[PDB]
RNA sequence: GGAAUUCCAUUCCCCGUUCGCGUUUACGCGGACGGCGCAAACCAUUGCGCGCGACGUAUCGUGCACUAGGUAUAGUGUUACAAAGUAAUCUACUAAUAGAAUGAGGAUUACCCAUGAAGAAGUUCAACUCUUGACAAAUCCUUGUCCUGCCUGUAAGGAGUGAUCAAUCGAUCAGACGAUAUUAUAUGUCCGGUUUUAAACCGAUUCCCUCAGGAGUGUAACUAGCUGCUUGGCUAGUUACC
């Protein structure tokens, strides 16, 4: 039973899916790399650090290039501070906020998908 | 080869030649426009110095020599030691160079002299040590810069490194268009000789001199002559980003690995000479002598071929590989 | 007889095999090199030494280059050039039987057999997960 | 075509003739030597130079050795005991016709024909009296 | 013995010979000259001296005028553009016997025999090419 | 394949031609000369030497004597008044092919072809008017 | 009548001949250039001066380029990759008749006629030997 | 007529005579050398000089060597083992007539005639006893 | 042949002549002396040298003494009381024919033939009046 | 001016003999001999003069007179008035107040913080180490100009000639070398005397105790290059300058 496993990153129909695979877990920092050339690969990390006495502070990073070298590359960098008092009924509520934030139709993923700001 | 005379003299001692030489066996060799082929040749002298009377011509029966003084039985422990010690000098890279290679290594020591100059200065720009980047372009360190970005400071020095960009094409194009399309000969020599004693007392000294000429025949040195390089004058350096110096030295990095790798070779032909110098003792006493010579055209060269350690492997070109495989690639 | 001979390095099913040829034996370091072709050449070395009073070490180094060229402006300019290496040592004690040296070689041969995880990890640009 | 060929120096009537062979051509000075021993060898050199603005100075050298037998420790090596040096320098003006250059050669040939007073006196270790 | 006599310097085959004649013996220099004026005659000199403790030098000198468009007996200027010069130095050591002094004269005769590359370059205004 | 041969320099259409012959090779300079004395003959010298690491320089000199009122074989003073001089120098870069050097040879032949304005001005002692 | 006219420099048999044309006469230096741009044209000059009191000295220069097209700053401009230079100086005495001037012009035409050793050495890039 | 001629120095029967011959007359020294190797030859000199206001002085020198063979390093050479040196000086005053000079020569010829005590001491290695 | 011979100097009708005889040749100077003592002798010398570059100069000295008998310390010695010294120098250039030298000798004999004014002035102790 | 007057006047107011010298020799120059009270008046005026602690042996510790003498002799105290005229942006709090490029770095979250590897090396192999006079003017005859009846530690202690020793009638004390050589040779190192008579001389472990303790140990040239020579095949070779 382990979650350092292979997961689908881009749900692109059922044919052109980009399924990313685990690569490295050095220094407590996870790393996923898609199965292609290294310069043309997606990259997902994850790390949890006890920042202070009452916080845990996640770190997720996603790098998406343009497709043998990459012309340019995107960079997601998101953090999540959760206190130690949050129960599992409250930790599932936080992930429901992130899934509801980026659901197809909401204004923030409809502004990223059209090179636009908030109008 | 010690001295010997061919004027047949005759003595007479009271109580019979003193020396003897066969005909001058002159053969000629072929001649093509690239290389001049060798030729067989043989001279010697049977000679009787001191003493009943002997004939100096009939003293070939002592010595391991035929009557014509051409054929000489060399020992197999001399012939096999001479063939392997020549052929290991071929692979190990201990030989002499033609004029076409002494001019090819010199113009391939001008890539490596100047691709040390850019790469030690270009990696001084990434690191930010601009005090070292001005030494390698022969500029003055007293210059203070006007721009503050790293790529903006590099274009200010463009009068400094564009001479190095064109002088590498002065050495890159002379290889691929002129020097690598030439005939390129090489020469390796090793001599082996021992001392034999027979009983007819006679002590000889049979030695073999093997000289093998061979030239570069490689498939991937006709491949390096197929390639090109970009013209640094014809490239607008302002639009193209700062990592294009790395993408400009990619045909140079194929050369300095392509030359310093070991090279296949085919041979033209070579000569093999055999020298016996000896004496004999025959109370009736006598002393006869030989100093003879016979060249051969027989080839001592394996059909598996030899992959010679390259002459382009040099002190300079191994430093120019030590920068690109450590700084620009690692 | 001598072991410093020719052998095949890449087994491309007969058509396009890369054989390797003996070139040099300088300074105790043996050296092989690939066949005559229009490409960059391979290198295989092998040097044996007595490091300590109770150990023997075998050093093998293999280099694999790739060069790709495009036709831009009526010339053949080299676009991409890189190498991947191989570097292994093998410390063997001097109390090893010849039948115990047959076990070390089969330990390395079974490690890289097709289907095992370590060649499965390299051939897919992945790790062991 | 070339006049730098092999010729015969001492003509002993067909038997024992000393031939002399082209070897070296450094610095514009032609050089013939005999068999390749270089120590017991005959040697003939010729050079041509424009001395003045209206003269031409030919230079001919001949070294005649006297071959001998050296014995050191029972080993017989031939060596030249002494050498004789002929060294002539011919100055011809540039205004000379080729028929006048044939008169200069006949003057040197007739000077040394066997019977004239100069080659008579040298052959008897004497002078002109 | 009397070597200082009359002889024929240029041998034109019976007719047209230039018979040189003795004229002077001052300071041990035997001098031959033809029957012409001093500016247009053939002049041959010969002298013997011992140069060092080991060697003897013979000095032979021949002067041959230019014959083409000659004005016989006329005054002809400049002097150096009408006359040729020969200069010979024969350094023979004292160890050489009579038979070795015969071999040196046969060398000088074989050097100037017709057809050899040295006198064929003189009569053709050429060098060694 | 030796180009150091005999050739005809001045052509008069069969009879009356002047044939020039090779003479000398002093100091890297190859010399031709016709059948006359050294002061009245056609002389050609052609020396090849590489000037830099980029250019080969040919040096060609031709000397032709004045013909009218010539005294055949005579002495003619001053020397600089009776002989014409040509001095050609040609520079060919090392990047030229064999087809490039064929056009450089054709470039000199069309300049001096009879009927063109350069050799029809030298033949009249005139300039370009 | 005028000799400063049009001629053909490189005669490749009717088709593709490089013909050259009068363009300039300033400073006493004639100038011929072909029907190209000033970077890719052939250039032929001519000049006459009285150097000494007794000599007339010509100076004729020919420039033969190799055409190309260079990209400078992203724009292709016609320019010559390399030029070759002819440079001769013909010194003719003032005492030379019109017939003796024709002998010098015939001497330069026979020097560069096809088949002679000097133009055959230039085309095949070999030395004179 | 002349007395610088070939004369016989040793009347040894009719076979073993050593007939000496003139060689040189430099600086007024009439020098006779026999006809063999110079290291194994005899020597006779003579010179006349006005010594004082009323005297003439002759100076005769005679060398007689012993014929041997030097062998150094195996190479044999004709040399002289040792030499005998006669050195005699005659002073004649200028007042002596030709009848007086004959009586001086009769004093020398009677001094060395066989039977007299002085030549019988040299031919026995003796003194005056 | 040789011309250094005996001749008669003073021709007193056969009886009472003075014949003069060759005696010395050293330092390139001929010397004839008469059959007397060295003090009461006649003496004739002759020498030839190349004086300038274009001259040849003769030097002839004739001594005619008056014989006497001087009492020196009571002893009678043959001596000359006074001598008469003829000393002439003849400069003949190198451009002179042998038929021009015979015109000189006829001029020196007609100058001294009997009946001419110059030998009449010496034989009477008079001048030319 | 005046007074008295005794009133013409005052007073007062060579010769010779003879030896030596010298070639100026029938001459020179020498030498030796010979020749207010008194007083007086002249009279109405003068002078005069318990309760605290400790021990016991009811004991210790702390808070003219007068005194003597007697023979009657001695001593001593413009607001105002009297009045047309003088005198003069966001904040908080609320009816008010104050305050304005990166980091698996942190946050009370549009805030703060900080900076501007190789190695034909080795093992204790996922961890390390090693190595790189003209003239003008007015007012006009006028100017102005030219021993003990001592005591005790009782065989001890404290307190008032001769006599040893000598032996004599004597002394006492009152060249090597297991070095070298060229080998009797250089060498290395450390006249009498007499007698010795072929020579010379004289003339953790032990220990201990009261016992769970202590002690101790690279660059530009310059030659050449010919189908010919070859006594070790050529396809290069030596010189300069860095």
């Amino acid at each position: 039973a382990s979650n350092f496993t292979q997961f689908v990153l881009v749900d692109n129909g059922g044919t052109g899916d980009v399924t990313v695979a685990p690569s490295n877990f050095a220094n407590g920092v996870a790393e996923w790399i898609s199965s292609n050339s290294r310069s043309q690969a997606y990259k997902v990390t994850c790390s949890v650090r006890q920042s202070s006495a009452q916080n845990r502070k996640y770190t997720i990073k996603v790098e998406v290039p343009k497709v043998p070298v990459a012309a340019w590359r995107s960079y997601l960098n998101m953090e999540l501070t959760i206190p130690i008092f949050a129960t599992n009924s409250d930790c599932e509520l936080i992930v429901k906020a992130m899934q509801g934030l980026l659901k197809d139709g909401n204004p923030i993923p409809s502004a990223i998908a059209a090179n636009s700001g908030i109008y | 080869m010690r001295a010997f005379s061919t004027l047949d003299r005759e003595n007479e001692t009271f109580v019979y030649r003193s020396n003897w030489t066969p005909g001058r066996f002159n053969s000629t060799g072929a001649k093509t426009k690239q290389w001049h082929y060798p030729s067989p040749y043989s001279r010697g002298a049977l000679s009787v110095t001191s003493i009943f009377s002997l004939d100096a011509r009939s003293c070939y029966s002592l010595f391991p020599v035929s009557q014509n003084l051409t054929y000489i039985e060399v020992p197999q422990n001399v012939a096999n030691r001479a063939s392997t010690e020549v052929l290991q000098k071929v692979t190990q890279g201990n030989f002499n160079l033609g004029v076409a290679l002494a001019e090819a290594r010199s113009t391939a020591s001008q890539l490596a002299t100047q691709t040390i100059a850019l790469v030690k200065a270009y990696t001084a720009a990434r690191r930010g040590n601009w005090r070292q980047a001005l030494r390698y372009l022969a500029l003055n360190e007293d210059r203070k810069f006007r721009s503050k970005h790293v790529a903006g400071r590099w274009l200010e020095l463009q009068f400094g490194w564009l001479p190095l960009m064109s002088d590498i094409q002065g050495a890159y194009e002379m290889l691929t268009k002129v020097h690598l399309q030439e005939f390129l000969p090489m020469r390796a020599v090793r001599q082996v000789g021992t001392n034999i004693k027979l009983d007819g007392q006679t002590t000889c000294n049979i030695s073999r001199r093997i000289v093998i000429w061979f030239y570069i025949n490689d498939a991937r040195l006709a491949w390096l002559s197929s390639l090109g390089i970009l013209n640094p004058l014809g490239i607008v350096w302002e639009k193209v980003p700062f990592s294009f110096v790395v993408d400009w030295l990619l045909p140079v990095g194929n050369m300095l690995e392509g030359l310093t790798a070991p090279v296949g070779c085919s041979y033209m032909s070579g000569t093999v000479t055999d020298v016996i110098t000896g004496e004999s003792i025959i109370q009736g006493t006598a002393k006869a002598q030989i100093s003879a010579m016979h060249r051969g055209v027989q080839s001592v060269w394996p059909t598996t071929g030899a992959y010679v350690k390259s002459p382009f492997s040099m002190v300079h070109t191994l430093d120019a590989l030590a920068l690109i495989r450590q700084r620009l690639s690692r």
